[PDB]
């Protein structure tokens, strides 16, 4: 399905996912070089009421998208933007394409994007953990 | 027709996995979060349990509605329509099918799924066991 | 593309290059019976040749599904492998009873396998009783 | 056009998984067969490690040979053709890609894979780490 096609079917997602505030397609399918990566942002208030008559509603999310988008539910990855790492949020904002919102994606972009100075600071931190591993293991 | 030995093997495994899973029944969220190995064990058990039940559902539906394609979720619901599971249990347990590139597995959500499974899957064993006993009587008359 | 059993039988001849120690390959499960799921394959290895091969390649068992997926042109992620050399009597029973043979060397290896692992209904019902006794014991212990 | 932070995150996870997996370095085969939980931990760690490596390989080959389709096995081999991995290590470790309705898992073969991973994947960490340092220049 095309990005435009995915957006048209997404209007019907409010019925099956009522607490949904925004859905973003990121990853390889968004980057222009064709699994499917999907990021969701929830209404924290509405989600807590629903999580009471359905304790595992997060585990049903991939099936709901697969049935509507007609994509293999086994190859669908879901990132919950309400509680994910800054690094994952950054890449969702930078390359992702918005599929449903209720000026909400731009607010999300401005709130989680990272500068190159912040990214190079993170990547330097990770290289330190990798080098300590290599040192501790004598390889 | 339906082959009881296929279902009875998965039911016996579900009970075995559940007996293992109960060893974490009284573990605190703090103790659960501080042990990655325990998170690996519990996440692994919930996957084995759900897979066994999925296999049971698919075998049963292979004979009642032969040829029809069901997703893991609707398979549970369809067992409630055939009264093999109570519709309450089918609706309460069908999202479990979601338990089977990105490390999106939240330990806080799995910790909830432990108590979920310890409450719903024994009932799944009971109701499927009764369906088998139902099968033994119809096969006689 | 879903290949026919005849097509699988032609493609299986190419397994000797990638799996030299392969003695028998059996398609069992739903794909043998007739009923969009996974593919079940049972393999029989030459234990002598397998031990020589496992020396130079310690994880050769883990490449088998990839080898079949490339040759049969089926999704490697939906390929299940049962090693008949270390499987339960019950699984061996069902491989023999409903399975369809895809490769054998020699030609009387599947028939000899059937006679050696098939179970009578009296043996099968004895297993069903032991499992039902464990299932009912579980239900009693859990108070459901 | 290659993202070091993406590779470094997966590499850092591999190191964490391996530090956990090292707790099984001196375990006996008999003690391993008598513990279902240790088999679950071990089976889960090996899956997490290889999956990260496959993700790293997929990201790297995404930039060099963009558009070409590679299986998980051939990806390891192709990293040897570009000298990112030593051809020796690429050949020795590519069968790891196989670690990623019937419960036909043999504990004896997984037990062998523990020692395999503890010897080959640090080399993978070292070799990929050197590729990253090359990218800085
Ligand atoms: P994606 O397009 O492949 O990029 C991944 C992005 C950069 C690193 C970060 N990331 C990946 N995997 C992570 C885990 N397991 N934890 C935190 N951050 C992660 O997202
Ligand atoms: P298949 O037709 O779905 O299974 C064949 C037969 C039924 C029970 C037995 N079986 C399946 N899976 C088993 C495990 N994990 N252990 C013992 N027996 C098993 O095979």
């Amino acid at each position: 399905p095309t990005i435009a096609e995915l957006r048209e079917l997404s209007l019907r997602l409010l019925t099956k996912i009522p607490y949904l505030k925004m859905l973003v397609l990121f990853g390889s399918r968004a980057t222009g070089n064709i699994d499917w990566d999907f990021a969701v942002l929830y209404d924290e208030e509405k989600y807590n009421l629903y999580i009471q008559n359905n304790p595992l509603a997060a585990f049903v999310i991939p099936g709901i998208l697969g049935e509507i988008f007609k994509i293999n539910s086994d190859k669908i990855d879901i990132v919950e933007l309400n509680h994910c790492s800054k690094l994952i949020a950054h890449f969702v904002a930078r390359d992702g394409k918005v599929l449903y919102e209720e000026d909400e994606f731009d607010k999300f972009q401005q709130r989680v994007l990272l500068s190159n100075t912040e990214i190079k600071k993170i990547e330097k931190t990770k290289l330190e953990n990798i080098e300590n591993f290599l040192q501790r293991w004598g390889v | 027709n339906i082959e009881p030995v296929i279902i009875e093997t998965r039911l016996e495994l579900i009970g075995r996995y559940l007996d293992h899973l109960k060893k974490f029944e009284n573990i605190s969220l703090d103790d659960y979060l501080s042990s990655f190995e325990q998170q690996l064990i519990t996440e692994e058990l919930l996957q084995l349990i759900t897979q066994a039940a999925i296999d049971i559902n698919d075998h049963i539906l292979s004979k009642l509605k032969s040829g029809k394609s069901y997703t893991n979720f609707e398979a549970f619901i369809e067992l409630g329509k055939y009264q093999i599971l109570t519709p309450e249990l089918a609706k309460q347990i069908a999202p479990s099918s979601g338990l089977r590139e990105y490390d999106d597995i939240d330990p806080n959500q799995v910790f909830m799924a432990i108590s979920f499974a310890l409450q719903q899957y024994p009932l799944y064993v009971r109701q499927i066991n009764s369906y088998l006993i139902t099968l033994e009587e119809e096969n006689d008359l």
